[PDB]
């Protein structure tokens, strides 16, 4: 994978990581697309972003973990592409995405616990 | 049924006029006596709809001992409308009534100090302080002490009131302010660093400690009393402003961002927070970050003030003005928005607007403020005007 | 299946050094165990209880943020000078200890920055003109670098994976340094060349600290596996096992018996070494305790960091919390304590790092 | 290891458009013819000599399958629990927010992974002394959270 794309999730964490994005897309509570998850995380309400490592350029997914340095944010980085844009449901593969927090969604405590386990990957 | 006549007494005040309330006041009073709250009540009705408000005064003393409220209040109705020397024989004459020196010696001495003849509103003070030591009476008697000259004496009823009132950081933070303005520097960061270690949790104590730390050098100390005022409460938003404001008064804009987006992750729920995160924020940049602000924290004073700061800026008068009447609107009781205000109709309109402002802000009398606290404590404009520290909270920005 | 491998004459005479260097450095450590042991226990009472009464008090002091990066690790200088420290940028800068004020920031980095960490013996007998610290990246990366020069030194381009941690040898002439390659790499100041690389975890080796006498090294990664290897031949038999996750911290007391080690499975596992098992398994924290830091020469405590927003600094036996050094907003990422066990400095994920220090 | 596999609805739809033609012409076809890491956590109760409380907390622990023991003394109460992750946070859920104690508060001491579990099942042992509650915990290899409790206890009633 790219060196540059950190932290990189295990393979159980991604497939966690999947899960939890394919409820909140499922739900309506999560934003596809590199664009969309960085509006969303500047404005404040994104509470999990996500991206991915085969995504080519890498360096236009670069502004996923500095935006994490913008407004705190856990950040991972997937393994490939093509798996993180069916698990948003889009045919296209997804190099970003963006988990949102809701106004007292069920999905809330699995969006912690996955913000808990993505932070401790940064190290 | 006194409590269903008051209840009908307040709709005709509120509904059509205010005969018939003060009829069926005079005539829940001529029934039976009741508590402080019919006569404060009455006292209301009296003043909001000058003889009449002074005979029920005398009846309210006359009637109902005990009462330190209604005399205060009867004792400002005759200093207000009467006279000051008759106002000071009532507070004399309720003095004898209420032995305890709680609110009528603190109103006693007040009204000895916007007179001359401040000695004996020295040795009333000292008289108080002698008699029952409270924590408001004596940082009064702290403040008059300070107010004239940094005496010894004063420092010794510092003293006295940190011995006694060591729970309370009002007095740690005035004995700090009178050895501040002294010649040495290390005795009011000994009765800080004492202060936030007997409050323990004292947020204006701490960010004095902080102010002391960063002006006399070696800010990373000021730095760690602000990490420790943050930590102490725990994760507090003055504390946390006043860690974002020390670390962009220095070279470092990117840490002072960083830790304005620390406090905004930690605490989006805060006005001060948002301003300081919309004023660290880049020109081009501010006009996303203050619907954010809006948006997350909407009908804030702070967040209006900083929004019309920003239209202000941006040499847009015709929104800045109305953001300023927003935030007078949403919140008139803030400092650093009613001075805004009177600096955006100083700069830009006609006198029409200024007078209004000054007129919005003597109506009522504004506190809690950045700007407002910093002219409001200090002891050469400690007994001024409001529009004296208006106009010098404005002539400052 | 312990594997044997031939080595160069270059690594035989620095083992051969470091074991006359290091046996009467324990010679003189077990006399002054000895006589440590003569003193009455009413007055190591009372020096204990003092020793705790003043950690109690432990106040925050010369917190100053360094970059828009966070602090990655921290390293205190020598005799109370400075304390170096490694955030995520390119940038290594050194505040000057107690007043924490920028001066000489080492640069010449590019990716993020592992641990700095200085010369036992830099500011006290070596010239400031040479090399004085050590640090890595999150490349194949060990640079020296100077402390009034702000420039790196000619590093060694013998290891090819993510350099998390390295460490100087108090002897000053070696230090280590561990890779993600399986294996922790031994370079060598007087030869300038890797003399060995110790291969004998199944993962990339995380942390790595070499002992207060010189002749053993403490090793840990993510095998969930401890080792301390010998510097004279080898031969790892103080194999630590117990953590179910990944050990991001190791320390050395400078008691002979006792050694620190800091797992991600929120718990520190205090180690004997004359009985070759788990003494103490101390619940320090809730999140994955990352740095780890034994005590001076005194000998009285140990400061366990974590991945939340305090550190805990426990005495030395017992595994007591004895203070609790919360300040930081983020996840505290190295810490150290100083020579003179007055202050001890710790860095967090909050772009700053602070210092425990008496009141 | 394995990764959900997951379609548009409009990708599905057209599954379902192809399964009920299958299942049509089937039809007219037929009518034709805890290891690995367990979460162990320890929390410390000022006051557990409620009867319905401690009910609850055992048939939290009954129904999670979760082990571990419940220690009581004299105004310490240390309760540890120790199985996976979901049942160890649905635990921490009831006994912070399910759990209403109100001077007697309950907060959680310590929360970490071990190898594999210590004790067999959750059982409500009681000692006067804390001597015998720490060789009850010695005696499982648990002495250590039941140390810092007590340590914590000590720190929270002298400050």
């Amino acid at each position: 994978v790219n060196p540059k794309a950190y932290p990189l999730a295990d393979a159980h964490l991604t497939k966690k990581l999947l899960d939890l994005v394919q409820q909140s897309c499922n739900y309506k509570q999560l934003r596809k697309g590199a664009n969309e998850a960085t509006k969303t995380l500047n404005r404040g309400i994104s509470e999990f972003i996500v991206m991915a490592a085969d995504a080519e350029p890498l360096e236009i997914i670069l502004h996923l973990p500095l935006l994490c340095e913008d407004k705190n944010v856990p950040y991972v980085f997937v393994r490939s592409k093509q798996a993180l844009g069916r698990a948003c449901g889009v045919s296209r593969p997804v190099i970003a995405c963006s988990v949102t927090i809701k106004e007292g969604s069920q999905l809330k405590q699995q969006i912690q616990s996955i913000q808990q386990s993505i932070e401790r990957l940064l190290v | 049924r006194k409590h269903t006549w008051m209840e009908d007494a307040d709709s005709c005040v509120a509904h059509n006029a205010l005969e018939c309330a003060r009829a069926i006041y005079a005539y829940a009073l001529q029934v039976f006596p009741s508590k402080k709250s019919v006569w404060l009540r009455a006292a209301y009705f009296e003043k909001n709809h000058r003889e009449s408000l002074e005979a029920l005064l005398q009846r309210a003393v006359a009637h109902c001992p005990k009462a330190e409220v209604l005399w205060l209040m009867g004792a400002k109705s005759k200093w207000l409308a009467g006279d000051v020397p008759a106002a000071r024989s009532i507070l004399a004459l309720a003095f004898q009534a209420n032995p305890n020196s709680e609110e009528i010696w603190l109103a006693a001495v007040k009204l000895e100090s916007e007179n001359d003849e401040y000695e004996r509103a020295r040795r009333l003070l000292a008289k108080a302080r002698s008699s029952a030591p409270t924590a408001r009476v004596f940082m009064k008697s702290v403040k008059l002490e300070w107010v004239q000259d940094n005496i010894r004496a004063a420092q010794d009823l510092c003293e006295e009131a940190l011995r006694h009132y060591e729970d309370f950081p009002k007095l740690w933070m005035m004995k700090g302010q009178i050895e501040e303005q002294k010649e040495m520097m290390e005795k009011a960061r000994e009765a800080y660093n004492q202060g936030l270690k007997k409050c323990p949790h004292s947020t204006p104590l701490w960010l004095l400690l902080s102010r002391l730390e960063e002006k006399i050098g070696q800010l990373t100390r000021a730095r760690a009393i602000l990490e420790k005022s943050r930590l102490k409460n725990p994760k507090n938003p003055g504390l946390w402003l006043e860690s974002v404001r020390l670390e962009y008064r220095a070279g470092l804009k990117n840490i002072a961002n960083t830790l304005m987006a620390k406090a905004l992750q930690e605490c989006p729920n805060s006005g001060i927070l948002w301003s300081e995160a919309i004023f660290l924020e880049a020109r081009p940049q501010r006009r996303t970050k203050s619907v954010d602000a809006l948006k997350k924290c909407e009908h804030d004073p702070h967040v209006l003030l900083a929004v019309a700061k920003l239209f202000w800026s941006q040499r847009k008068i015709t929104k800045a003005r109305e953001w300023f009447h927003r935030t007078v609107k949403i919140d008139s009781d803030l400092g650093d928005a009613w001075a805004f205000f009177y600096k955006f109709e100083l700069q830009h309109g006609t006198e029409e607007q200024q007078e209004e402002v000054r007129k919005r802000c003597e109506s009522a009398e504004p506190r809690h403020g950045e700007l407002w606290c910093a002219v409001s404590k200090d002891i050469a404009n400690w007994q001024k005007k409001i529009g004296d520290i208006l106009r010098l909270v404005a002539g400052r920005i | 299946q312990t594997w044997y491998h031939e080595g160069p004459n270059s690594l035989k005479v620095a083992r051969l050094w470091i074991a006359n260097y290091s046996l009467p450095r324990a010679m003189k450590r077990l006399e002054e165990a000895r006589l440590h042991k003569e003193i009455p226990e009413t007055t190591r009472t009372s020096q204990m209880q003092e020793l705790h009464k003043s950690l109690r008090s432990l106040n925050n002091f010369c917190s100053q943020i360094g970059d828009d990066r966070p602090i990655s690790y921290c390293h205190f200088s020598p005799n109370s000078k400075m304390l170096a420290t490694a955030c995520w940028s390119g940038l290594c800068k050194l505040w000057s200890v107690p007043d924490c004020n920028l001066l000489h920031t080492l640069r010449g980095h590019n990716t993020n920055v592992g641990a700095i960490v200085f010369h036992p013996k830099s500011t006290v007998s070596l010239d400031p003109k040479d090399v004085n610290l050590a640090s890595c990246a999150a490349d194949g990366s060990v640079k020296l670098w100077s402390l009034d020069s702000d420039e790196p030194v000619a590093d060694i381009e013998g290891h090819t994976v993510r350099v998390a941690r390295v460490m100087w040898h108090p002897s000053g002439r070696f230090l280590g340094t561990t890779c993600y390659d399986r294996s922790w790499r031994l370079w060598d100041l007087e030869a300038q060349e890797e003399i060995l690389h110790q291969e004998g975890h199944s993962m990339g080796v995380y942390d790595i600290a070499f002992h207060q006498d010189g002749s053993l090294a403490g090793t840990g990664g993510l095998d969930a596996f401890g080792r301390v290897w010998d510097l004279r031949t080898g031969r790892c038999i103080m194999f630590l096992e117990g953590h179910l996750k990944e050990i991001y911290g190791i320390n050395f007391s400078p008691n002979g018996y006792h050694i620190a080690t800091g797992s991600g499975d929120n718990t520190c596992k205090v180690w004997d070494l004359r009985q070759r098992r788990c003494v103490y398994t101390i619940p320090a924290h809730q999140n994955l305790v990352t740095g780890v830091k034994f005590e001076p020469i005194h000998g009285n405590f140990l400061l366990t960091g974590a991945y939340d927003n305090t550190a805990k600094i426990w005495t030395h036996p017992g595994w007591s919390p004895l203070k609790t050094l919360a300040g930081h907003e983020g996840k505290v990422m190295g810490l150290d304590i100083s020579s003179d066990g007055q202050l001890i400095a710790t860095c967090s994920y909050d772009r700053t790092f602070k210092l425990w220090m008496a009141e | 290891v394995t990764l959900g596999v997951y379609l548009t609805k409009k990708e599905q739809k057209k599954l379902r458009r192809q399964t009920r033609r299958e299942a049509q012409k089937e039809l007219q076809e037929k009518v034709r013819l805890i290891s690995q890491g367990v979460h162990i956590s320890v929390y410390r109760v000022r006051n557990l000599s409620n009867p319905a409380k401690k009910f609850k907390i055992e048939a939290n622990a009954g129904q999670l399958y979760l082990t571990g023991v419940v220690v009581l003394h004299k105004d310490v109460n240390v309760v540890v629990v120790e199985g996976g992750p979901k049942a160890q946070k649905k635990f921490k859920r009831l006994m912070l927010h399910r759990i209403k104690w109100d001077t007697n508060k309950c907060v959680l001491v310590w929360e970490g992974t071990a190898k594999d579990r210590s004790f067999g099942e959750m059982k409500f042992k009681q000692c006067p002394t804390e001597n015998m509650a720490r060789e009850h915990f010695k005696k499982h290899g648990a002495e250590h959270y039941w140390d810092l409790a007590l340590s914590e206890s000590v720190l929270e009633s002298t400050d």
